[PDB]
């Protein structure tokens, strides 16, 4: 994409946060109209500036933004947990089509940092019948967005059944994420305890069970 | 929005109708409600079938005054043997028009399945048959020949209809006054299309086996509403009122 | 206002080529444009082409013009200012990097300044151009690792493991229970093999009387088993 | 924004009612032979040019068993008929005993 | 164009053009000056129908040009008004609704408060405003 | 306020309102589109009444209302004139007049020489004021 948008921007709780796009001639918008989008990864995006500073329907006064000579902006103000995604933008004339960005990773500091309601899953009666070994373990409300994967196998190191998997936001507008276990039922019956580590600066309360 | 409708013919028809319009696509049926199977049905071709009646007696005129300036037209004296009225259809022409609406009434009612014609049902003698004016004498043909066959699962002979005259008459059910048409000196020969049908009940089958469906032209207005199905009369309000970052002088 | 809903989870071979489906609801489908959009594992979500119902004139981008050639129908009116319709859209030869989510959405306005671009959008449909082959899934019951119950409510969930291609969803008996229920994100092993999990926030009480049974519906697989959770238990 | 309202005179809006309509018809009957029961001795004659315009983008819903255009021409052609026989020879005197004949049974 | 010919297009369209409905609204070549000229009684049931149709024309024409007259509209096709728009009738916005419902729509929109907004109009615009020239008409 | 609901009031509040009068006199509630909707002969003798009665309404408004055209005064319903007051008309004074007769005795004081006004009103304000564009419409 011959385009650049602000990349990663951070911003605190009842505060507001401006994002840049621009580009050369060919798709500049000295021009050309600009418009804007809400886009929740994987969900379904949502429209939110239109025709340069006219925001759509029923979208909130909380955005704004203006163009200039050779960049158009986004103006957010007071800051509200649910503005934590990603948005994009899109250049276009009357008769042409649009002309993608690049994305724009926002983050919304200041919230209150969540302990999450951590849990050890073992392995079922019916998932031995397999000779299939697969652990996981469930994280959600823990603001901010930092993950830490670490697992003991009767106090042996591991590098092979250790499965370090993307995260993923919540629909709390939280975040959440699990990770994975792939071993052979050999290697995994000879150790029959099994320890979580979750590393979550704050009080020393994980589940652990075997 | 057409100001002025098509050319509309008052045709005072009986079961079947006469010199309407009809759409360019296959048969059209219309009923304000299928399956309520007391609502009469509506029947537009696409190509109409062509009917002649004749009339062969040779009436002459016999002004008789009863009173002043008023004088009587009563039928004379004959002139030739007595021969019935009748009228010609092409059997040819009328199998295939029969046979299409069958087609159509295939969709609309209990998809494949077997579709009867039966002569009117019940009435009164001058409703269950095709009544209308030629001329100025009122011809009431038997319909029971043309509603007979019956087809499912998938130089040239012409039918003819023996028809009956009636002078005294009073339409549209009006018991109000009735009229003595005279009779009309000379030949009589009618030639109008036939364009529309009128279907009635199959009784009140409770589901079951099959379906038939008998002429019966049981009122006068749907004759219209045959040519009245695509028009309809609006209000137009030429004041709106809308908004707009506009306004006029400040003093005035 | 009416939601346009994307039929899809289609997807093949590489240079097979496919048609996408997405049913319009609530809106004069005549004169509202219809664009397509598409954001693949690469970011950068890209334009395919806009479409008029009516007349037909279309615009395409330029690096998909000669490739793709999509067309649409007429609609069926329902009142005097809605309709029902449907759009189509096929592509020809495609790889790796054309893998990712699609969505059609409909033009925002019935003007002149700016109708190209989208404004009410349809629910996506998630494309997989693999060389793997299909491969049913595996069902595993979740263990009861014991949680707090107090007030006599507690989670629980079933466990996918290994499967493929594309996600599908939890869902339970006769619908009813859809609020405060959790099911998380897939996961990428190693291997190529997706899995996943879901936890339910409903009152559980005592394993029994109530209903556990979990329901998964799913891909070229289908689905016919659904199984519940294994009694044995802990607390 | 200081919004302030304008008014349009002739705006294309129309809302469903039924008034008193009338005939249209050109030359007919005329001089060789008139006295239509229908057409009266006079009705408003047709314009020589017919006037459609095909609406766009209108999805008008219609219904032509409530529609009263057809209600309205039931009710003109029984007044219309009835004014057509109200002046003419009334045949009250012939309600009397008929002694009657078949005719050439031979 | 075309009598009514933008009833479905865009509200924008419609303003401008707008005189094709105006013009043809009270006389038509319908009428066509009604006697046969080129039995002598003229009270058939078609008169009947003539010209109490007629009536109807010029009574539902009249009717609404006393509106325009008392807003101080009479002499132009368009006027703009001294009246604020008020929130409640409408949340959608300038470019919104002009380009979005076509007035087939608008109509049915406002019809609830449409008479209330006709209240407001007779003040602002000539109760107010005519009456101004109390202190401006000579001083 | 209401129709006619300062007859009584002094002159200076049947100019404050006013609308009131005018709005109610071309169309009536009690018109009320004819038609019974919801025996077929509409010649009764209430047909022939109503009728003549919706004729002399417009025939009424529009004979008034064709005086206020010729006046340069149709757009609006108050308009001011160039023609001077003559004192012969009346002796009393500007306040004296405005706050001590109502109107319904002052139609009675004007009366006998109220078509000699309406006669130099066609001139002064219309006659020479649209002709005076001669000089100015373009040199
Ligand atoms: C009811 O039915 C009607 C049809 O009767 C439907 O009407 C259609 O509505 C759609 C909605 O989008 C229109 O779609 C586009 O309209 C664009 C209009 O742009 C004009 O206005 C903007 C501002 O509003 C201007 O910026 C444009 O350009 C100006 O400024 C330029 C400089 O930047 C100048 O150079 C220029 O001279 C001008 O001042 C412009 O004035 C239009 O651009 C777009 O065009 C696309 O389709 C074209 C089809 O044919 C159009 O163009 C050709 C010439 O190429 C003309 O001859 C035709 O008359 C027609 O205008 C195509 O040719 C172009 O290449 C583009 O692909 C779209 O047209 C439709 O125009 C409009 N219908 C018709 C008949 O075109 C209506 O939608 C429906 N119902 C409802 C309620 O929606
Ligand atoms: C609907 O109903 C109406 C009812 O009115 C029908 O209209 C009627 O039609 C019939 C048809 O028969 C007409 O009858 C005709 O009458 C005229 C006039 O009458 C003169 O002739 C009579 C002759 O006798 C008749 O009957 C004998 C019986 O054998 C026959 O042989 C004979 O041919 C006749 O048909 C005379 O009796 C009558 O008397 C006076 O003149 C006589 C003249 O000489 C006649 O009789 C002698 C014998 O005496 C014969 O030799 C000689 O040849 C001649 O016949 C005279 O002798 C006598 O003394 C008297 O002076 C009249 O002269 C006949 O000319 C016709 O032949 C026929 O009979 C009705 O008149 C007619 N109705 C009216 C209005 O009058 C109508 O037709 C029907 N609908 C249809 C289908 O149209
Ligand atoms: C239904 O019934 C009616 C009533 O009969 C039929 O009407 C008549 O039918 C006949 C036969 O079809 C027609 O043909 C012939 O018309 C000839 C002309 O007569 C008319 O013009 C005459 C002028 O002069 C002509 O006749 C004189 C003699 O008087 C000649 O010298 C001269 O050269 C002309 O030929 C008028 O004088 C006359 O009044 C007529 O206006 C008739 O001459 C001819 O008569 C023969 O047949 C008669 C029986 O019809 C018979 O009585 C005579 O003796 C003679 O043999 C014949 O009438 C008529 O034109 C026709 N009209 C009228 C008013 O009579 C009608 O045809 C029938 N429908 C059917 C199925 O045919
Ligand atoms: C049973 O049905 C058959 C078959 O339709 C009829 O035979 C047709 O009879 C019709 C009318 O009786 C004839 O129809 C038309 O004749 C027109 C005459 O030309 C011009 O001038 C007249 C007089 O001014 C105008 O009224 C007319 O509009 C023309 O300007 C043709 O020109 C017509 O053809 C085409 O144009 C018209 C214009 O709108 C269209 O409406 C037509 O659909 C068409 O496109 C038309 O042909 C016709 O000629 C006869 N033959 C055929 C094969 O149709 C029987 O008369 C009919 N019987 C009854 C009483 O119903
Ligand atoms: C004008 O034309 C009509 C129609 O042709 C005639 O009406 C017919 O008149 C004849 C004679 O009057 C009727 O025939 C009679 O039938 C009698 C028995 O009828 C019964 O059974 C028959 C069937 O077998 C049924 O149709 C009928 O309804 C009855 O149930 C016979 O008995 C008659 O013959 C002789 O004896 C009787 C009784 O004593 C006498 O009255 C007779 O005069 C005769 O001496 C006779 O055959 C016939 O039914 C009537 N209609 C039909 C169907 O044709 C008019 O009579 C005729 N008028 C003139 C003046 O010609
Ligand atoms: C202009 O403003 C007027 C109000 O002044 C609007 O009038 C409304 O018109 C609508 C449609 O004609 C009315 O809807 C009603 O529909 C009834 C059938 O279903 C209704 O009830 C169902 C269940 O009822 C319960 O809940 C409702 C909630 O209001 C309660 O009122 C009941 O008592 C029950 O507790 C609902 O699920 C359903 O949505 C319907 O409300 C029918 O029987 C009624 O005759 C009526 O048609 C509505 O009632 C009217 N207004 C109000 C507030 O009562 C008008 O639409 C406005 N026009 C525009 C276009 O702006
Ligand atoms: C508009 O202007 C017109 C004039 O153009 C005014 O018309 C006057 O109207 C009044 C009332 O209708 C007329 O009054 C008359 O009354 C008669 C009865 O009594 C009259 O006479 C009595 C004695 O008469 C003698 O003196 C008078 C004085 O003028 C002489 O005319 C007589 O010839 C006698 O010599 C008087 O005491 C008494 O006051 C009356 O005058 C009656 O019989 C008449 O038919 C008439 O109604 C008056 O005559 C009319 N004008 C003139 C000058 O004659 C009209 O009122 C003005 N309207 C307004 C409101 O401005
Ligand atoms: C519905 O239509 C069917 C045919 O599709 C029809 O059945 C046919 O009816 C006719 C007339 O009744 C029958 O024809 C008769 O056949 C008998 C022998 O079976 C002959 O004796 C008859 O001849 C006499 O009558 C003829 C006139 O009808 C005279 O022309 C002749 O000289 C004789 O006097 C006559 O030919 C025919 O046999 C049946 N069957 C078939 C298959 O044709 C049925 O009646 C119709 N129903 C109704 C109520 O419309
Ligand atoms: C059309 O766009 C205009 C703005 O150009 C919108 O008008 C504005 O709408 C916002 C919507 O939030 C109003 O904000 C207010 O926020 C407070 C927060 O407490 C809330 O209580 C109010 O109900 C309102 O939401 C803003 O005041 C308003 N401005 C005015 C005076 O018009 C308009 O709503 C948009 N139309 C739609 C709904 O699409
Ligand atoms: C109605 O009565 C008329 C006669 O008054 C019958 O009309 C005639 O029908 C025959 C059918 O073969 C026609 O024959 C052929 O017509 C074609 C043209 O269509 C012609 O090219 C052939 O040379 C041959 O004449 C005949 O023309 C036709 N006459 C006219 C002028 O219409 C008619 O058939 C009767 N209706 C029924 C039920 O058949
Ligand atoms: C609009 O008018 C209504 C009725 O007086 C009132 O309730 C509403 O608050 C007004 N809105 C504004 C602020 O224009
Ligand atoms: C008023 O006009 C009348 C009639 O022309 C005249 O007699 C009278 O003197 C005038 N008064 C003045 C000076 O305005």
């Amino acid at each position: 994409s011959v385009l650049t948008q602000s990349a990663s921007v951070s911003g605190s709780l009842g505060q507001s946060v401006t994002i840049s796009c621009t580009g050369p001639n060919s798709v500049c918008c000295s021009h050309k109209s600009i418009s804007w989008y809400q886009w929740p990864p994987g969900r379904a995006p949502t429209l939110i500036i239109y025709e340069d500073n006219e925001r759509a329907p029923g979208i909130s006064p909380r955005f704004s933004g203006y163009k200039s000579y050779w960049s158009a902006y986004l103006t957010i103000s007071d800051l509200r947990p649910e503005d934590e995604t990603t948005y994009y933008c899109c250049s276009y004339t009357h008769n042409s089509g649009c002309v993608f960005g690049t994305g724009t990773k926002v983050s919304v500091l200041g919230q209150s940092k969540a302990n999450p309601s951590v849990t050890l899953f073992p392995p079922s009666s019916e998932e031995l019948q397999a000779n299939k070994a697969t652990l996981v373990c469930l994280i959600s409300d823990f603001y901010p967005g930092a993950v830490t994967v670490a697992w003991k196998a009767d106090s042996s190191p591991v590098k092979a059944g250790v499965e370090t998997t993307t995260p993923s936001k919540q629909s709390n507008n939280k975040y959440a994420a699990s990770s994975y276990l792939s071993l052979t039922p050999e290697q995994w019956k000879s150790h029959r305890s099994y320890s979580c580590q979750v590393t979550h600066e704050g009080s020393t309360v994980e589940k652990t069970v075997a | 929005t057409v100001q002025c409708t098509h050319g509309i013919k008052p045709v005072v028809s009986t079961q079947l109708l006469l010199n309407g319009s009809l759409a360019e696509e296959e048969v059209m049926i219309r009923s304000e409600n299928i399956t309520n199977n007391a609502k009469n049905i509506l029947v537009q071709f696409n190509t109409p079938v062509q009917i002649n009646c004749t009339r062969p007696n040779n009436n002459t005129r016999k002004s008789i005054r009863i009173g002043p300036g008023q004088a009587f037209y009563a039928t004379g004296d004959i002139i030739g043997d007595i021969r019935q009225a009748h009228c010609n259809v092409s059997k040819a022409t009328w199998n295939e028009t029969l046979g299409k609406v069958v087609k159509q009434l295939r969709k609309h009612f209990g998809n494949n399945t077997i579709i009867r014609f039966a002569n009117s049902s019940g009435g009164d003698l001058e409703v269950t048959t095709h009544s209308f004016n030629c001329g100025g004498e009122f011809f009431y043909c038997n319909t029971s020949g043309l509603f007979n066959s019956t087809w499912i699962s998938n130089s040239n002979d012409s039918i003819t209809l023996p028809c009956r005259i009636k002078q005294i008459i009073n339409m549209w059910q009006r018991i109000g006054q009735a009229m003595y048409a005279p009779p009309i000196q000379g030949v009589i020969r009618c030639v109008s299309n036939i364009t529309g049908l009128i279907l009635t009940r199959d009784g009140g089958s409770t589901n079951s086996t099959t379906e038939t469906f008998r002429p019966g032209g049981g009122d006068m207005r749907d004759n219209w509403r045959s040519e009245l199905y695509k028009y309809k009369v609006v209000k137009i309000e030429p004041l709106g009122v809308a908004p707009t970052r506009c306004k006029r002088r400040v003093v005035g | 206002e009416g939601q346009l809903v994307q039929s899809g989870a289609e997807l093949k071979k590489p240079g097979a080529s496919v048609k996408i489906s997405c049913k319009t609801s609530g809106y004069r489908f005549n004169f509202y444009h219809i664009n397509w959009i598409r954001q693949t594992a690469g970011r950068g979500p890209e334009w395919m082409g806009w479409i008029s119902p009516y007349s037909g004139d279309k615009n395409l981008a330029p690096a998909f013009q000669d490739r793709v050639i999509m067309t649409t129908d007429t609609e069926v009116p329902v009142t005097s200012f809605t309709s029902t319709g449907a759009a189509y859209m096929e592509i020809r030869n495609l790889k790796f990097d054309d893998t990712g989510t699609y969505f059609c959405a409909k033009g925002l306005l019935r003007d002149g300044s700016s109708t190209w671009l989208p404004y009410l959008w349809g629910q996506g449909t998630l494309l997989t151009v693999s060389s793997a082959s299909t491969k049913g899934p595996s069902v595993f019951p979740l263990a009861p690792s014991s949680k707090s119950t107090s007030g006599g409510t507690a989670a629980l969930g079933c466990l996918v493991k290994d499967y493929f291609p594309e996600p599908v969803t939890v869902s339970w008996n006769s619908g009813a229970l859809t609020s405060g229920v959790h099911t998380f994100p897939a996961v990428l092993q190693s291997s190529g093999l997706y899995s996943l999990s879901s936890v339910v926030t409903v009152p559980s009480s005592s394993l029994g009387t109530q209903t556990y049974i979990c329901n998964v519906n799913h891909k070229p697989s289908n689905t016919k088993v659904d199984k519940r959770v294994e009694p044995k238990s802990c607390d | 924004e200081n919004l302030w309202v304008t008014v349009y005179y002739g705006v294309p809006v129309w809302k469903d009612a039924e008034t008193t309509l009338f005939c249209a018809s050109d030359a007919k009957a005329y001089e060789t032979e008139k006295h239509n029961v229908w057409a009266t001795h006079a009705c408003v004659p047709t314009d020589p040019n017919p006037q459609e315009i095909h609406l766009e983008n209108v999805t008008e819903e219609f219904n032509m068993w409530k529609n009263n255009m057809v209600e309205q021409m039931h009710t003109d052609i029984i007044s219309l008929w009835d004014q057509s026989l109200k002046p003419c020879v009334k045949l009250t005197p012939l309600c009397v005993t008929l002694q009657c004949t078949n005719v050439t049974n031979n | 164009l075309g009598f009514l010919g933008a009833a479905g297009s865009t509200m924008g369209a419609a303003s401008m053009t707008l005189t094709v409905q105006a013009r043809n609204l009270l006389s038509g070549i319908v009428q066509q000056q009604s006697n046969l000229l080129r039995h002598l009684l003229k009270l058939t049931v078609w008169g009947i129908k003539q010209l109490q149709a007629r009536v109807l024309a010029v009574e539902r024409y009249l009717r609404d040009q006393q509106l325009l007259g008392i807003w101080g509209c009479s002499g132009k096709l368009i006027c703009c008004t001294n009246v604020p728009w008020n929130s409640s009738w409408s949340n959608r916005n300038l470019s919104e609704i002009w380009d979005n419902m076509t007035w087939l729509q608008w109509d049915k929109e406002i019809s609830n408060y449409t008479q209330i907004i006709y209240g407001l109009l007779e003040e602002s615009q000539n109760q107010q405003e005519k009456n101004e020239q109390d202190l401006l008409a000579l001083d």
